[PDB]
């Protein structure tokens, strides 16, 4: 069926450069013309690139002219988007779009692919740490209230955080990274308790991550 | 559908009955067959792969010369001699230099010198050969019909869209039949045998560059060649055709190669046709078919349906696709589901008489839905009309203008004809063709005038064709004579032959 | 030179009820438009094929038609797992297709009373090095706010890093993490915090102007 | 190699194109115009013998067709 | 002392090649591409109809620009004759053998 | 490219060897018998043409010989 | 003129040079050239008016070697280029010659 | 709905212009201003002397 699988993933440094490579198999690939559209966090959908059904010709947008080049392997089905001169603009989810063409950029019925996320970041190695939330402590004593084990400056994105093994999870979701001032990440997030767990249920979080070798066990203060 | 937009469509109109027609489906152009009681089934031929060639003697053009030794001998002491002299990959010549006592020698005269050279070709190109029993003609058959959403995706060539399938022609198995859904089935008695004479033709294959080579073309090639089953290191005849062998004043013979004979051989190919490959198949981008289409199981789709009410929707305005055509896009606002649209071509419009015939027979809306959309192509006469496309009070309408006469359509018809026979020759009398004494008798002095005049010039180019063309046109404007037609045809059957390119 | 404008981007209705968005151009786009749909955290698909004919596997209750360059959509039935974002394309001429800009579809939820968590700053953690004075501010509505920290009667933005949680299935539940990114010196010269909500549905704002040392 | 023989004695007339096309009109007309060009006194040296060949003002004009149309290419 | 002249290329290598496309009696194609000249260009006419995008059927306009680049060129050299050089060799006929 | 044109118009005769001197005898007699071998009927055909012009039974042999050596190389 | 191609050289006369169908620079060039008339080498085709492909020929070293057909060859030994032909014209003044 | 065709320029202007010569029998004359297409020339030929 429709199967356009993705790869190349993980960080693009600023002045190096990458290879977007979509795994694209279940159809024949050397008459679908191959499109490229991001996806901007906050703002909408960009379009970035194109390859037509011939192997030579290739547009770009105006915008993003001479620096993204693609190339068909018409043996391998596959594509390569050659991330080059990457700057802080391309922070967004490229996709792959697929349909079939007559002419040199046409469909009439279009594929889509599961998105890869590229971030540009420059930092040091850094590990997550664990920033407190509590309500006020004037109506704790049975309710409902808002707080969340807050993961600032971590790198890279995302570090895998629990709830109490998987109990206080009626909030908790896997929230994309906070932009800071610089190549940090953030997440922020609330959830919901029933507030009668405080001396009984402790509030720790699993703060696990591979790269960054950081597991502090912490818990909230009100 | 798949027609409707290419420059090259012809409408082959008259049959014997609806029985069968014989018709010639070019690489190129789209064949529109229209028919009484059966519905516009547009056809094209779409890829020619070959499969399976073997390899012929094949050129080098890039060489190299490697290490190289030379041994003269002195004159009246016999002859030059080396021992890399009688090997078969190391070039040698023999010549006849200066030699005195200021060389080593001791009798002054004209001496004895051989230079060999060790020849190692780099690139070669090859020259494979194309069988007749390898032939996989594709063709993508789609009816006008009931077309579904305007335009869809022709990638789709699985069992759904019952409007279109292919068709896979082999000479194996001539005769093909199309399910169409609802539609029934056309059957086709295809010729791939009388096609593009591919007994005379071969495949280069060079540095990933593909073409249609001549077979008389590729056996005059003064190139160092070999047999064709050897991927190591040939034997290379005919060495001297590459390198050679100049002495400066008869006292150092240096053998120098010519260069890279890519560009001498890429300008060589003034008439090739040049193809692609797409794995182990060489697919052509040219060529023409002998299709005859049997057409006794093609029925029409939607006869017995009602007709619409009211409520149509006039998007995608239309326009003319080249040839006097109108393909009118509709939207008909209603739930009827199969109902029959009402379109004809109108002037005076109290009375709405049909005036223009109608190329998409029998439209018929397919989705039971509210929006349901079509895709029509009416013909108008010249002059003013309208498309009334709608029954009652709220049919909508739409002015049209088609520009021309009947006598530009009929001259616009003659030099396509004779474009046509031009392209084909032979089978160009049964492009139309319904069979009988007319459309044979016609084809007989057609082939004898071809084998009359493929025979005759055969190795003409693109000028040389105008330029005996000129000489001949004086030869029919002067020489008072009884010989006075025959100077006079052969120049306008050379000149359509060489000049509508 | 032909951005595809939407009017408008957000409509406060029920599920059940009809939906129009349009999309404009600026030059002669005849009809050669198409929809989509893109729910958030999933591969976006498609609406309609040249605003009439939609794709394998999509019902016919949404729908467009063709009027000039703006091309409006007909919804018959809203269903609480359709709202999501949408776009257009462009398919005239040579490429680069424009896109539009993206149409969410808000429903109606409990105005009634946001959050008043303040978190006094936890002061382990601001011992650690940061600062996180988070005003939380939940179950309100719209989404959109003007948190304008009053610190000593002077106006500090620039630092507001927000993050507003996704719709619930049966109140609409609305998240603003408002954070000020304050040193440790900036926290020893400022005494005076006030935080904003700006509810749309109350007529005055809550602004807790707490002192530094309380709960 | 040096005499390649070209594939225009054998091009396979269909509705397609060639691979020399848009070279294929002008090629021989500017390799004969070139060659006038650089050639200048050519043109008066078949004049003063196309004019003795022929006798009959209408043949001499063949010959010199014939004549600086083989000067360039020798064949 | 040569001088050099006007040096041709003899082996050319075609980069990363792009076409444009436009609608009929909507104006005619243009690359942005086009305002260099490494890109070699050329315009003509294609079929355009509802399956290629356009909504007026007729012969559209198409201009293909690929960028050259030529790998191996040669060079031609000019001849000043006020520079040069002959080499005479004089051998008198005298005490010489025929090792000299 | 295709219309390279040759430099024996202007060949620099000298005592030394030339380029290609060994190839320059036999490079368009090879040519124009490839292509009467290859189209035997264009020798009819020539006869048929040169048979009426020149009408002195010695103009025809030169008309013969001259579009026999136009035919291959065209020009 | 005095042809420079992958270490061999020529005797060119100059009206066969200027006449030759090949993408050319001014030769006063020393950088990246700009390559006037480029449409020799790379060749437009339009299959079937719905796409154009664009492709350059081979390599000319041969069909440049093949239409150098009264070319003197020469060498060159670094800055200057020994010639394998030529004729003088010399008046030998024998005044001053004695018989030793 | 009109769209535009080949539009004509009728106040032109010339910015700062160069001009530069090159020695008979030393080549043709170039430069790297003629490597864009917003800069117009022509070749000719004038009297150079000592």
């Amino acid at each position: 069926e429709v199967q356009l699988l993705e790869s190349g993933g993980g960080l693009v440094q600023p002045g190096g450069s990458l290879r977007l490579s979509c795994a694209a198999s279940g159809f024949s690939f050397s008459t679908y013309s191959m499109h490229w559209v991001r996806q901007a966090p906050g703002k909408g959908l960009e379009w970035v690139s194109a390859i037509s059904g011939e192997g030579d010709s290739a547009y770009y947008a105006d915008s993003v002219k001479g620096r993204f080049t693609i190339s068909r392997d018409n043996s391998k089905n596959t594509l390569y988007l050659q991330m080059n001169k990457v700057r802080a603009e391309d922070t967004a989810v490229y996709y792959c779009v697929g349909g079939y063409s007559n002419f040199y950029y046409y469909y009439t019925m279009d594929a889509w692919g599961q998105g890869t996320m590229v971030t540009v970041s420059s930092a040091s190695t850094k590990g997550p740490s664990v920033f407190p939330l509590a309500p006020s402590s004037k109506s704790t004593s049975g309710g409902t209230a808002a707080l969340g084990c807050l993961v600032k400056d971590y790198f890279p994105e995302p570090v895998t955080v629990s709830w109490n093994s998987g109990a206080l999870t009626s909030g908790v979701h896997t929230f994309p990274a906070v932009l800071q001032s610089s190549g940090l990440y953030s997440l922020s997030s609330v959830v919901t308790v029933p507030s009668s767990s405080l001396g009984t249920q402790t509030y720790i979080c699993n703060v696990n991550h591979k790269p960054s070798n950081t597991k502090v066990d912490k818990k909230v203060e009100p | 559908i798949r027609c409707i937009g290419v420059s090259n469509r012809d409408f082959v109109e008259g049959m014997s009955g609806g029985t069968w027609v014989d018709v010639v489906l070019e690489h190129g152009g789209c064949v529109t067959v229209m028919a009484q009681d059966k519905p516009t089934v547009d056809i094209e031929l779409v890829t020619t792969t070959v499969s399976n060639m073997a390899e012929v003697r094949s050129y080098c053009y890039e060489a190299s010369i490697s290490d190289m030794a030379s041994d003269s001998r002195c004159p009246t002491q016999g002859e030059a001699y080396l021992d890399k002299q009688s090997d078969t990959q190391y070039v040698c010549k023999r010549t006849l230099v200066d030699r005195g006592w200021g060389n080593g020698c001791g009798l002054f005269g004209k001496g004895s010198l051989v230079t060999c050279a060790k020849f190692a070709c780099s690139k070669k190109m090859t020259g494979k050969s194309i069988q007749p029993e390898n032939l996989e003609y594709r063709i993508m058959l789609s009816v006008h019909g009931s077309q579904h959403s305007g335009m869809i995706v022709n990638d789709t060539g699985h069992e759904t869209d019952e409007n279109r399938a292919k068709v896979e022609i082999t000479p194996n198995s001539p005769r093909a039949e199309a399910t169409l859904g609802g539609f029934g089935s056309l059957g086709l008695d295809c010729e791939p045998r009388t096609g593009l004479d591919f007994s005379d033709l071969y495949y280069l294959t060079m540095n990933n560059k593909h073409w249609l080579v001549h077979k008389e073309w590729f056996h005059d090639i003064p190139l160092p060649w070999h047999a064709g089953a050897d991927t190591g290191t040939p034997h290379w005849n005919n060495k001297e055709a590459l390198v050679e062998f100049k002495d400066a004043h008869a006292k150092r013979q240096t053998v120098v190669v010519l260069g890279s004979q890519e560009g001498a051989v890429h300008t060589a190919l003034a008439g090739a046709l040049e193809a692609e490959m797409d794995g182990a198949k060489g697919r052509l981008s040219s060529g023409h078919l002998k299709c005859r289409l049997k057409m006794d199981k093609l029925r029409l789709k939607g006869v017995s349906y009602s007709l619409c009410t009211a409520a149509f929707t006039f998007t995608k305005i239309p326009a003319e696709t080249l040839h006097g055509t109108v393909t009118v896009e509709v939207q008909y606002a209603g739930t009827d589901g199969p109902c029959k649209v009402p379109a004809q071509m109108a002037v005076d419009m109290q009375t709405l008489t049909p005036v223009g015939r109608l190329i998409t027979a029998n439209p018929v809306i397919t989705e039971s839905t509210e929006n349901s959309k079509m895709m029509l192509e009416l013909d108008p006469p010249f002059g003013d009309s309208y498309i009334v496309i709608g029954v009652g009070e709220k049919k909508i309408t739409h002015h049209w203008h088609r520009s021309g006469s009947t006598i530009g359509k009929a001259f616009e018809a003659t030099v396509r004809g004779a474009k046509r026979m031009a392209v084909l020759g032979d089978t160009a009398w049964d492009f139309g063709s319904v069979g009988g004494a007319l459309n044979s008798l016609g084809k007989g002095i057609h082939q004898i005038f071809g084998a009359a005049f493929k025979s005759l010039f055969g190795g003409m180019s693109w000028f040389s064709q105008i330029l005996i063309g000129t000489l001949l046109m004086w030869l029919g404007l002067n020489t008072k004579n009884g010989s006075i037609s025959l100077m006079c045809l052969a120049l306008g059957g050379v000149l359509i032959f060489l000049s509508t390119a | 030179d032909i951005v595809m404008t939407q009017s408008p981007a957000s409509l406060s209705l029920s599920p059940g009820e009809r939906a129009t968005l349009s999309c404009r151009a600026t030059q002669s786009i005849s009809t050669f438009l198409a929809w989509y749909q893109q729910k958030p955290g999933q591969a976006p698909r498609l609406l309609i094929y040249d605003a009439s004919t939609r794709a394998s596997g999509i019902p016919a209750r949404f729908s467009g038609s063709r009027s000039g360059t703006d091309f409006t959509l007909t919804i018959t039935r809203l269903e609480p797992e359709d709202f999501a974002v949408y776009y257009c394309q462009q398919r005239y001429n040579w490429p680069p297709y424009s896109f539009g800009q993206g149409t969410k579809l808000e429903i109606k939820r409990t105005v009634a009373a946001p959050s008043v968590f303040i978190f006094p700053p936890s002061d382990e953690q601001l011992k650690s090095g940061t600062a996180s004075v988070v005003c939380l501010l939940n179950n309100f509505y719209p989404r959109e706010a003007k948190v304008q920290w009053k610190v000593d009667n002077a106006l500090q933005s620039g630092n507001s890093q927000e993050s507003v949680t996704e719709q619930d299935s049966k109140d609409s539940t609305y998240s603003l993490s408002s954070t000020l990114t304050l040193s440790k010196a900036d926290y020893e010269k400022h005494k005076v915090y006030a935080c904003e909500v700006t509810h749309q549905g109350l007529s005055s704002p809550v602004t807790k102007s707490f002192n530094r040392g309380e709960c | 190699a040096v005499t390649l023989p070209s594939h225009s004695t054998r091009k396979l007339q269909t509705r397609s194109q060639t691979w020399l096309e848009s070279r294929e009109y002008t090629k021989h007309l500017i390799r004969v115009e070139n060659w006038i060009f650089r050639n200048p006194g050519f043109a008066l040296a078949a004049a003063a013998i196309a004019w003795l060949l022929g006798s009959s003002t209408s043949q001499k004009v063949i010959y010199l067709v014939m004549i600086l149309l083989i000067a360039p290419a020798y064949s």
